[PDB]
């Protein structure tokens, strides 16, 4: 079992079968001299041993779970209300723009400019911010039913909800990646 | 005598951060000989097949492939 | 105000080495060359 | 220790290499005059280089199938 | 260790124990160069000893069929395995070992471990020259019998139609891949082979001369006629007088050396440029790429039939080597000549 | 005593009394 | 379905190793108990 | 033509040979 | 063969012979 | 005596000659 | 006539369909 | 001060002076692309695909425009053989001009960072000294290299958004620029399947991406900092010097034996195509095909394919050529104008013949006639004061089927020594030395051109890993050794 | 087109902007 987990955090577990999450020592190397005008250039030597990113990689799961659940939950009902598959979307929306039967003014063009300005925009705004309790879970509008008054901290697991549902709608994903192109 | 600052210098500002930094001991060295041994194995099978020294019975190693 | 500024020397053995390769490969290669 | 003239030079040298080096050497001979030097590495004795279905020189000519066919050339 | 004093593993332990200072260095290099030195020459003195070449080439080439020092040689395979590496779990050798001899699969166990061998013993003079703390330049010069082996016994015949036509590791066996590079790639006329003679053959003469400079500028510090019994190689000043030998050869050729370091740069410069040019001109004739024609002397000569140059005599020669060996030099192709089609001057 | 000088020496010694037995074994071999 | 030159190539990988250890072998015994 | 050219090539040889021996940079001792 | 063996087992037995020879002395 | 033989004969010269004077003549009088 | 095996025979001999199957 | 050959080392201490110099090498070599492609443009003669093809003309960076898309031209040819209704912007000379662009943009680059050389960027923080990261700046460039090889892979060459690569049939002559299919299984390990090139980027892309994310983030040991001396700017030099010469080493070996990124129809034959009968037999395998079926001689010839007929011809194979036989295919024997027929022997006892092919290694070499079952039966012998063999007593005759010569025939003893001479050679053709003033003794096609470059190029590489492996090592002792080194003795 | 104009060109470049680069970087390193 780990150590340097499981405490202050939702999943509470010692899963790492390799430990990536693991703070681990550095020692820093000087730089080699290259100046011509000495007569002779020494290798470097070890200077400064640095006792020694769990936030950075909280708030990446976090990310790409999320995009997972808006990607499972709406690659279901797309396939189920229109009527195409999700990996023909893009071949079937390049003749024909639509959403739920309906007819989209668009051109495909237009699109790569839609996207980059808008979700792009949103992207840059996301890192803008230095706290990484703050950057793993924001305040102001994405809260609009008050979880943050809720405390986790305790055995409470009111944050505890969307982490698993982040994890198999990864692998829900993954298993549609397995099946596009193969089966 | 500081260097010159550009807009474009501080982006990129961190990716020239840590230079001389390393892990202590083999780190990762054994992981790499489990890498290099198999991408040693990996050109030997496409070396053999291009020799026909090994043969595959789904490859036909001619110009034919471009018939199928 | 380059701190690697150097400055390159050639002594004249080694011009008389430099201008005898390049007409001796010139001697050599020609033949081919006009073929 | 040992720097190769007291070797040479000592009787306990010789009354090793007066037995093993002459019992090698006719190892060597008998490797050879048993005829199994000819069994080992295929090559032919001299009234084996020419059978009756040729009397040429042998062409391996097939790449894949060239172990049964230098039996077939050395008549085996 | 390192100046920051980690606890040794288990490679510290072998690095040591190989970088030690015993009779024989192996050090990390001797665990590529003696299993595959070995080899090379174990596979060769076997090869010429036993190994026959009556099926690869229709012609005896070991001890035990007849031949001699000269005549011996480890064979190539036959045209017919291609570019097969012959390995003895080969798809031709199939784990035979009497029939893998039998098909010259044993020529490429020694081209291979002689060419690992070769990286085995220039990374062998990389290493005692980190443990000594010299300068690299026993290796760099030794990169040009790579060159030379790697191009020739390597590049060439992968360029070629198979390994067939790679030299054979015997006297005789030379001898006629040198023979073979007359007669069909008119290799003497080739300006990278030119330029690998004036190489080979201008170190021949800096090394016959700077020895006999320096053996015959020394400085009386005997009182013998044996001149070898007044050096100490811990002295600190030189054993010959360079300043006499400078004066010597600046009145006798003209042109002198004046600086030793420059000398001895110059000893390792002309055999190393003069190999790797040599090793280029082979590398063009992997593709045929041939200095074989002087294209304006044989528009002449066909259209003068009195021009007669000894390169036109050089292009006659090279047609009677074709003709008259390749009935037998490549018996892969199975062609017979009738005598009276073979090229043929008056009265012999 | 196996040291590294002694597989030095009767790697090629050893091998190389072998085919000068053979060698010479071969110079009476008439056909 | 594999050829026996496939099997005759993974086992000359697996004779491979067994060479390539036992040296490697070899020069950790007599790096630790001196022989 | 090329005779011309074969000759200017053989003659620049022939020239640095000339001054590498008569205008040699002279070793200076010491 | 059989005489290539029988004058070699004679020097096998003669040097073993000659060489306590002189291991007796 | 075709076009490129000729002039590449003359490049071949000139362009490492006058490389080869441009740091002599520089050095040469340092 | 011919066969095209027999007609790369004696044409160029070094041919891949006369080298394949010559074991017979 | 330095020497002439260590003057370029005033750059290694300063990154933004190797910015510069990279960048100016960079506008070097995309400003020969251009000035290449618009060389080879201006001299191309588009007129007879099937029989003055690209690799017959000398053409060497036409056929890598042509092998991955580039097919039509702004004076209206393409290369299979059509006019180009629609050019685009991405014509041959649309990307001849796009690289001379881009060498501009490249040049002015390197005067930028020529002048601004000091930048921050390149001072490591709390030394202040110019440093670089090499483990994390391998770790950017295997990045983007990976990113690049996977939409290289899945939309360039797949055709899900670029056009694709050139893809023919095994005998070289239907062949376009079409999409191509991933191919997964050990199929995709055939380098004659163009389907294993496209499964190569994509799966050799999502590693590389995957790879480059570890040297992003993972610090390397220090025993291996050390031992690989990572610190220094010329052990990634010789590491990729190391790199580039096993590449031109593959690049060359591809080449030369051929690949399903090298077609034939671009670069030419191989010259082991010759060797083992490869046009000779499928010609053969197509008369043989028509003779079963039903059909006379002459009117099975006539259905071969006059592209197909050229292939086997010892002209175009690449191994009989010269080091200093410069120039064009077309400028040896000539630009061939048509195929003049089959070139069929008979003798009087009316037997077949069938001439002795040269093989590639022969400058000369003796033409002989073979009967069915392999005996000689006539030459053209060197002494003819007492001969056996003669053409003139065995009579021999030749007729031709399909081509220009179609169900003629020649008994003249003189006439038939012509041909039979020719036959040798390969498939009869017409050319014409006029038009180029052609020498009359072969050159090497663009195929074997590339071989000699990027194998004396990875030789010369060789060398150039051995010595920059040897400075790093040997960094301390490059200006000499110490004056007490003489303990390393007994 | 003609062999004497396209290397009088060049020579007309290539013999005066040498001489002028000899004399230049002669000078710009004093
Ligand atoms: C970021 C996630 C993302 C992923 C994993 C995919 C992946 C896919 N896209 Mg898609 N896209 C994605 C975002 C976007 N796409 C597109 C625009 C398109 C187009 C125009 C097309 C696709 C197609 C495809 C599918 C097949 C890939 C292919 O090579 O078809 C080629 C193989 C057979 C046609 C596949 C499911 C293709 C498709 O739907 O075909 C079935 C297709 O034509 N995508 C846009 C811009 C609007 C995106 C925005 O980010
Ligand atoms: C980040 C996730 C994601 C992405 C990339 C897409 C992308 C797409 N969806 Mg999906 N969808 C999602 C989440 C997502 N949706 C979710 C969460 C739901 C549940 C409400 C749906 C429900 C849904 C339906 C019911 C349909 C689509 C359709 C579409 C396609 C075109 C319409 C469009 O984007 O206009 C967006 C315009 C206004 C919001 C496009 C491929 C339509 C289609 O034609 O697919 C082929 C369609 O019928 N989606
Ligand atoms: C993005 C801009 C761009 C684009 C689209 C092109 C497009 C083209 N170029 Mg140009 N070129 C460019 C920039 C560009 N070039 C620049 C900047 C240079 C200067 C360096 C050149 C110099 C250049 C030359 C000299 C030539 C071209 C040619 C070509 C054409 C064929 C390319 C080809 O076959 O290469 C083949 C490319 C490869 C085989 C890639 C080799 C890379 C190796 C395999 C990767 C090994 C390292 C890698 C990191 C390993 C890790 C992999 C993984 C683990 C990540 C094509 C029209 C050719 C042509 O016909 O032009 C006339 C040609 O001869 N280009
Ligand atoms: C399922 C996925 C997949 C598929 C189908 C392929 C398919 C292919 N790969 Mg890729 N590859 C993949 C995944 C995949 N790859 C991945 C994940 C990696 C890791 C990043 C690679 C890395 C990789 C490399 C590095 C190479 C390939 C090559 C190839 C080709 C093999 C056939 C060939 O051309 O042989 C030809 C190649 C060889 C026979 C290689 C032998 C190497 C020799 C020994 C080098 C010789 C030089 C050396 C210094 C010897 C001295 C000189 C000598 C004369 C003495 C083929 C296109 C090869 C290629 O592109 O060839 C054109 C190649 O070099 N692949
Ligand atoms: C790897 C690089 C490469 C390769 C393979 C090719 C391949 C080819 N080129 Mg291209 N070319 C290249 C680089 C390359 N080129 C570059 C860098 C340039 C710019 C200068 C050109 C400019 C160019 C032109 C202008 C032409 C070609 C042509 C050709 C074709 C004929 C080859 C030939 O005659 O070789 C000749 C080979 C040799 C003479 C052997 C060289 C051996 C060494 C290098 C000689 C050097 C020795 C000595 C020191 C020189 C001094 C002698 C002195 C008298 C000059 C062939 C397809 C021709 C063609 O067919 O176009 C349609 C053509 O007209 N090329
Ligand atoms: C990626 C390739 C690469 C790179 C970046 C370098 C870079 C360097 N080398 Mg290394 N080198 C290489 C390949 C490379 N080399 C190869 C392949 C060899 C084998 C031949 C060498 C052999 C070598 C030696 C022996 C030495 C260097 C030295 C140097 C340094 C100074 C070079 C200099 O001042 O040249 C100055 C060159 C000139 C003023 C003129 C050279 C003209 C020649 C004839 C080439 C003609 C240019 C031609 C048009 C370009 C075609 C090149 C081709 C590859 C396309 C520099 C760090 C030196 C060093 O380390 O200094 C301490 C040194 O002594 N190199
Ligand atoms: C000491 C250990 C050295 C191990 C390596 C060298 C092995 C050489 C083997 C030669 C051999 O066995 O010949 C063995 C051959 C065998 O002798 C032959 O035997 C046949 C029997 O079937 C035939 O009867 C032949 O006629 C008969 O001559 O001996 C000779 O050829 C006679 C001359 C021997 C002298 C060879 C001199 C070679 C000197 C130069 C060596 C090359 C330079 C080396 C450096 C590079
Ligand atoms: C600065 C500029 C000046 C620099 C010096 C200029 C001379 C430098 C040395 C040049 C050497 C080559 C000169 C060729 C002369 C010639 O006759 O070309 C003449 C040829 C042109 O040839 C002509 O072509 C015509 C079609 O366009 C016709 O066919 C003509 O008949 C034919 O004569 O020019 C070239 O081919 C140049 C090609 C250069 C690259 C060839 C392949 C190189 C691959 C090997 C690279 C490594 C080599 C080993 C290195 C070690
Ligand atoms: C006709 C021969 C065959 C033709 C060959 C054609 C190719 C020639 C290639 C070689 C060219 C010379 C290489 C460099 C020589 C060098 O640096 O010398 C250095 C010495 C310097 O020595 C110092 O020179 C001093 C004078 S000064 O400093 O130069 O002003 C002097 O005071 C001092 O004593 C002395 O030590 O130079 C001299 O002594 C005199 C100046 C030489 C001028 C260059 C001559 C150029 C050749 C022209 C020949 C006619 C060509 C046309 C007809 C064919
Ligand atoms: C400014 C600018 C511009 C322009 C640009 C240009 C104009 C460019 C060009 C460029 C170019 C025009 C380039 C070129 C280059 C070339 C080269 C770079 C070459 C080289 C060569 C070589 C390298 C060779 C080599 C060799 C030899 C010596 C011989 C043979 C062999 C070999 C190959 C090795 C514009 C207006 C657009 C606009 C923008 C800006
Ligand atoms: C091959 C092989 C193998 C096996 C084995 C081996 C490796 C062996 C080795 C062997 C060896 C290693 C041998 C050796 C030999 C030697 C010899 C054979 C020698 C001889 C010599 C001589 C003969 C000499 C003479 C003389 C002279 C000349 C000089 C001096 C004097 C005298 C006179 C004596 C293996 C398994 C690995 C694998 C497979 C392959």
């Amino acid at each position: 079992r780990p150590e340097w987990l499981d405490g202050s955090l939702p999943g509470d577990r010692g899963f790492d079968p390799l430990g990536l999450s693991k703070p681990s020592e550095f020692v820093v190397i000087g730089v080699d001299e290259n100046d011509q005008n000495a007569a002779k250039n020494n290798k470097g030597s070890v200077e400064a041993i640095v006792q020694a990113g769990l936030a950075r990689f909280r708030e990446c799961e976090l990310i790409h779970g999320r995009w997972a659940m808006l990607a499972c939950l709406g690659a279901l009902v797309a396939e189920a209300t229109t009527g195409v598959s999700w990996v023909e979307a893009g071949k079937v929306e390049l003749d024909g723009a639509s959403y739920a039967g309906l007819s989209l003014p668009f051109s495909i063009t237009q699109l790569i400019w839609i996207e980059v300005i808008l979700v792009g925009g949103a992207e840059f705004y996301r890192n803008s911010e230095t706290n990484p309790e703050k950057r793993c879970y924001p305040g102001g509008v994405f809260d609009p039913l008050k979880l943050a008054s809720e405390d986790e901290e305790r055995a409470f697991r009111l944050k505890t909800a969307e982490i698993k549902h982040a994890r198999l709608a990864m692998v829900s994903f993954f298993g549609y990646g397995v099946q596009a192109l193969s089966t | 005598e500081p260097g010159l600052v550009t807009p474009l210098g501080t982006l990129l500002r961190p990716l020239n951060s840590e230079a001389g930094k390393v892990l202590p001991g083999w780190g990762t060295t054994v992981l790499m000989a489990v890498f290099i041994l198999l991408f040693a194995a990996f050109l030997l099978i496409i070396l053999e097949i291009y020799n026909s020294s090994l043969i595959l019975d789904d490859v036909s190693m001619s110009w034919e492939t471009l018939a199928k | 105000p380059n701190p690697n500024k150097q400055v390159v020397e050639l002594n004249r053995t080694s011009l008389y080495w430099g201008l005898l390769l390049i007409f001796v490969l010139a001697v050599l290669f020609s033949s081919y060359i006009f073929n | 220790e040992r720097p190769f003239s007291d070797i040479l030079t000592s009787i306990r040298y010789w009354v090793i290499h007066s037995i093993t080096v002459p019992a090698l050497f006719i190892a060597g001979w008998l490797f050879v005059s048993t005829g199994l030097a000819y069994d080992v590495f295929g090559t032919p004795r001299p009234n084996e280089y020419f059978t009756e279905d040729r009397q040429e020189a042998p062409l391996i000519t097939d790449r894949f199938n060239a172990l049964e066919q230098v039996k077939k050339l050395s008549g085996n | 260790i390192g100046t920051y004093q980690e606890k040794r593993t288990w490679f510290d332990d072998a690095d040591d124990w190989l970088r030690q200072d015993r009779f024989v260095f192996v050090g990390w290099s001797g665990l590529l160069l003696f299993p595959c030195a070995y080899f090379a020459l174990g596979g060769w003195l076997t090869g010429t000893t036993f190994v026959t070449s009556w099926y690869t080439h229709g012609l005896a080439t070991s001890y035990l069929e007849g031949c001699n020092f000269l005549t011996a040689a480890v064979s190539t395979p036959a045209n017919s395995m291609a570019h097969s590496l012959l390995f003895v779990w080969g798809p031709e050798a199939q784990g035979d070992f009497t029939r893998w001899c039998q098909l010259g699969g044993l020529w490429a166990f020694v081209a291979l471990h002689g060419a690992f061998g070769l990286i085995g013993f220039m990374l062998r003079q990389f290493e005692i020259a980190r443990s000594v703390n010299l300068r690299p330049y026993n290796a760099i010069a030794f990169s040009a019998p790579i060159a030379v082996f790697v191009s020739v016994f390597l590049i060439y015949p992968l360029g070629q139609s198979g390994w067939f036509f790679a030299p054979s590791f015997g006297v005789a066996a030379i001898f006629r891949f040198i023979l073979f590079f007359q007669g069909f790639h008119n290799w003497t006329l080739n300006p990278f082979h030119m330029m690998g003679v004036a190489g080979v053959l201008g170190a021949a003469l800096l090394c016959a001369i700077h020895g006999a400079t320096v053996e015959n500028t020394l400085f009386e510090d005997g009182d013998g006629a044996n001149t070898f019994r007044a050096f100490n190689p811990t002295q600190a000043e030189e054993t010959y007088s360079m300043v006499t030998a400078n004066r010597f050869w600046s009145q006798i050729f003209g042109v002198a050396f004046s600086n030793k370091r420059w000398l001895h740069f110059f000893m390792l410069l002309v055999p190393v440029t003069g190999l790797w040019m040599s090793a280029i001109g082979v590398v063009g004739l992997a593709l045929n790429l041939r200095a074989y024609d002087f294209v304006s002397q044989e528009i002449r000569a066909a259209e003068d039939p009195e021009f007669e140059t000894f390169y036109t005599k050089n292009i006659l020669l090279n047609e009677g080597i074709r003709a008259w060996m390749a009935a037998q030099d490549q018996p892969h192709e199975r062609l017979v000549f009738p005598e009276e089609v073979l090229p043929r001057g008056n009265a012999l | 005593i196996f040291t590294v000088r002694w597989l030095a020496i009767h790697g090629i010694a050893v091998p190389t009394i072998f085919f000068l037995g053979a060698i010479t074994a071969m110079q009476f071999i008439q056909r | 379905a594999v050829t026996p030159s496939l099997k005759n190539f993974l086992g000359s990988l697996i004779a491979g190793a067994t060479v390539l250890g036992g040296i490697a072998l070899a020069i950790t015994a007599v790096s630790k108990f001196d022989k | 033509m090329e005779a011309l050219v074969y000759t200017f090539l053989l003659v620049g040889t022939l020239g640095i040979i000339f001054f590498s021996i008569f205008f040699r940079d002279p070793p200076r001792m010491i | 063969g059989a005489a290539g063996a029988a004058a070699a087992a004679g020097a096998a037995a003669a040097a073993a012979a000659a060489g306590a020879a002189a291991a007796a002395a | 005596v075709n076009i490129y033989g000729l002039t590449a004969t003359a490049l071949f010269i000139i362009i490492p000659t006058s490389f080869l004077l441009i740091l002599y003549v520089k050095t040469a009088s340092t | 006539v011919t066969l095209a095996l027999d007609k790369d025979d004696p044409a160029k001999e070094d041919s891949v369909k006369g080298l394949r199957k010559d074991i017979n | 001060g330095l020497p002439w050959y260590r003057v370029h080392t005033v750059v290694i201490n300063d990154p933004g002076r190797l910015i510069s110099v990279h960048l100016m090498h960079t506008a070097l070599v995309s400003g020969w692309a251009g000035s290449m492609a618009l060389f080879e443009i201006s001299v191309f003669d588009p007129s007879d695909p099937v029989l003055n093809p690209m690799w017959r003309q000398g053409m060497f960076v036409l056929p890598f425009m042509t092998r991955l898309g580039i097919t039509q031209s702004w004076g209206g040819w393409t290369i299979s053989g059509e006019t180009a209704t629609n050019p685009g912007i991405w014509s041959y000379e649309g990307v001849a001009a796009a690289h001379i662009i881009l060498s501009g943009a490249l040049f002015l680059a390197s005067v930028w960072h020529w002048t601004y050389w000091d930048l921050e960027l390149f001072r490591d923080p709390r030394t202040g000294k110019t440093a670089l990261d090499l483990p994390k700046i391998f770790g950017i460039h295997l990045f983007l290299s990976g990113l690049l090889c996977f939409g290289f892979g899945a939309f360039h060459v797949t055709g899900v958004f670029g056009p694709g690569i050139w893809v023919s049939d095994p005998y070289g002559l239907t062949g376009r620029v079409q999409p191509v299919a991933p191919s997964w299984g050990a199929d995709g390990f055939d380098p004659y399947n163009p389907g294993g090139i496209a499964s190569h980027h994509i799966a050799a892309g999502i590693l590389g991406v995957l790879a480059g994310l570890f040297h992003l983030c993972v610090r390397p040991s220090i025993r291996l900092y050390f031992g690989l001396s990572m610190g220094s700017i010329e052990t990634v030099l010789s590491s990729s010097i190391a790199a580039v010469f096993w590449a031109a080493f593959v690049v060359a070996g591809t080449m030369w034996y051929g690949s399903a990124a090298t077609p034939i129809e671009l670069f030419g034959p191989t010259r082991y195509q010759w060797d083992q009968g490869f046009f000779q037999q499928e010609i053969q395998k197509r008369v043989q095909a028509s003779l079963a079926e039903g059909a006379s001689l002459s009117d099975a010839w006539s259905r071969i394919p006059e592209k197909l007929a050229f292939y086997d011809y010892i002209g175009n194979n690449p191994a009989k050529g010269g080091l200093f036989r410069t120039g064009a295919m077309n400028s040896g024997d000539g630009i061939a104008v048509g195929w003049l027929g089959h070139a069929s022997f008979k003798d009087q006892e009316g037997r077949e013949l069938f001439v002795r092919r040269m093989p590639t290694f022969f400058e000369t070499f003796p033409v002989l006639l073979l009967d069915k079952d392999g005996i000689v039966r006539a030459d053209v012998p060197f002494r003819k004061a007492e001969s056996k063999y003669s053409i003139e007593q065995v009579g021999v005759s030749v007729t031709f089927y399909g081509g220009e010569l179609d169900g003629l025939t020649f008994t003249d003893p003189a006439t038939v020594k012509k041909y039979a001479r020719k036959a040798q050679l390969g498939e009869i053709f017409e050319f014409d030395r006029s038009t180029l003033q052609s020498d009359g003794v072969f050159r090497s096609s663009p195929r074997g051109w590339f071989t000699f470059g990027h194998v004396c190029f990875a030789l010369l590489f060789f060398f150039g890993h051995i010595w920059h492996g040897a400075r790093t090592i040997f960094r301390d002792v490059f200006a000499g050794i110490d004056d007490d080194i003489n303990d390393q003795v007994e």
